[PDB]
């Protein structure tokens, strides 16, 4: 693999309890710091990664539930103002708004019926937030005029907990996947979401019912399915059987978008490979440019592919716990993978 | 090819969202 990273520095929080979530916030414009929110227990923590492997301490946010824990965070910007913003939820199924200048909570949205374990916000409008939900539903907000917009779930939703979600680069379509082992698509440039969107602009609110998905297989994975993610018109996702599987619905030369929700086939394109990952809640992740693809270990060890190829092992002697997520930097220059110990490593790009 | 044909689909929609990013000046946290 062409790419390697150097390990130049590490530290632990001191509440020594696991960090689920790491995510760098890729809104900053270039010339400002790299910044990056980890969470867990019942705190978010932003640092900022400065020359030499800095990795520097801004403040952080410690829920007024001490047995709150925050599974999931993501970044977007307040569009009138252009601040940043950090959502965050876990076990409470609270999604909590935080100003990350202050690290104060400035809204608050509940309905969810239990833990929420994804937030991912819309690539092209920074108010629609998507939350999925061990109450077997994903949930699509306009943070703008605190509005549900729709709830994907019920007759053919998912009939188990929801873990993972994710939009295409352009916005137009979800897949989640969950402890039911399906994947299931939900497309979003449909004429009733499109419309249901613009209503929400313009308001209590009625919200979408989606009880049907675009398409739904269970032909991927035979057991739980804890993460998924578009590579393109492709999907990658993960199970217990130490690989994450690339995938596409319909038969090879079958187009995404003229898939019918009926489609019965699905196309095992190939596996990316690895080891000692087959314990639930493990994420991987891929920079901007979806050139490099990374996933961490129960032991630590973190394995990094080059995309672009139709694998490079980072490991540390001291880096021996579970790595639940990693994060790159907008520009690819930085990953960060944070652990069950409560442990942050930082790898910065050769 | 599937691989070749995916990578431009991914490398014309990356360069959409990096423009819009480029046109953006989000305020430092
Ligand atoms: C409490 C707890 N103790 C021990 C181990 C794990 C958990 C736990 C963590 N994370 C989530 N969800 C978020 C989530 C996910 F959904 C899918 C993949 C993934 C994650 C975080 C890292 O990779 N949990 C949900 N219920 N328990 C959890
Ligand atoms: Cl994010
Ligand atoms: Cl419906
Ligand atoms: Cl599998």
């Amino acid at each position: 693999c062409k790419y390697s990273f150097k390990c130049v520095n590490s530290l632990k929080e001191d509440h020594n309890q696991p960090l689920f979530g790491v995510q760098f916030n890729w809104h900053s414009k270039e010339g400002d710091p790299l910044v990056f929110a980890t969470v867990g227990s019942n705190r978010v923590t932003l640092y900022e990664c400065h020359s030499q492997g800095e990795i520097r301490l801004l403040q952080s946010y410690v829920d007024a539930d001490a047995d709150e824990n925050f599974y999931t965070c993501a970044w977007t910007y307040d569009s009138n103002t252009s601040h940043p913003l950090l959502a965050v939820a876990g076990s409470r199924g609270i999604i909590r708004i935080i100003n990350p200048i202050t690290m104060q909570c400035i809204k608050h949205y509940v309905g969810h019926g239990n833990a929420i374990n994804e937030l991912k916000f819309h690539p092209r409008d920074p108010n629609l937030l998507l939350s999925v939900s061990k109450d077997h539903a994903l949930r699509l907000w306009n943070i703008q005029t605190d509005t549900l917009v729709a709830i994907f779930g019920g007759v053919e939703g998912h009939r188990d907990e929801v873990l993972s979600a994710d939009y295409d680069l352009l916005g137009e379509k979800i897949m989640s996947c969950g402890m039911d082992h399906s994947l299931k698509l939900w497309r979003i440039n449909s004429k009733r979401m499109m419309n249901a969107i613009k209503e929400s602009y313009d308001y209590p609110f009625i919200s979408q019912k989606i009880h049907f998905p675009d398409f739904s297989t269970r032909d991927i994975h035979r057991n739980y399915v804890d993460c998924v993610r578009w590579l393109g018109d492709l999907i990658l996702s993960k199970s217990c059987e130490n690989a994450i599987v690339c995938w596409k619905p319909g038969k090879m030369e079958d187009d995404i978008d003229k898939i019918k929700p009926s489609e019965s086939n699905v196309t095992i394109l190939g596996r990316f490979d690895y080891s000692q990952c087959d314990i639930w809640y493990m994420r991987f992740s891929m920079d901007f440019w979806q050139k490099m693809l990374a996933l961490g270990n129960q032991v630590g060890k973190l394995y990094v592919w080059d995309l672009e190829v139709e694998c490079t092992t980072l490991t540390h002697h001291k880096c021996g716990a579970a790595i639940r997520q990693t994060s790159f930097s907008r520009d690819s220059s930085i990953l960060i993978a944070v652990c069950d110990d409560a442990s942050i490593w930082r790898w910065d790009r050769l | 090819s599937m691989f070749s044909s995916n990578r431009q689909k991914i490398l014309e929609r990356t360069e959409i969202l990096n423009q819009e990013w480029k046109q953006r000046r989000i305020q430092p946290v």
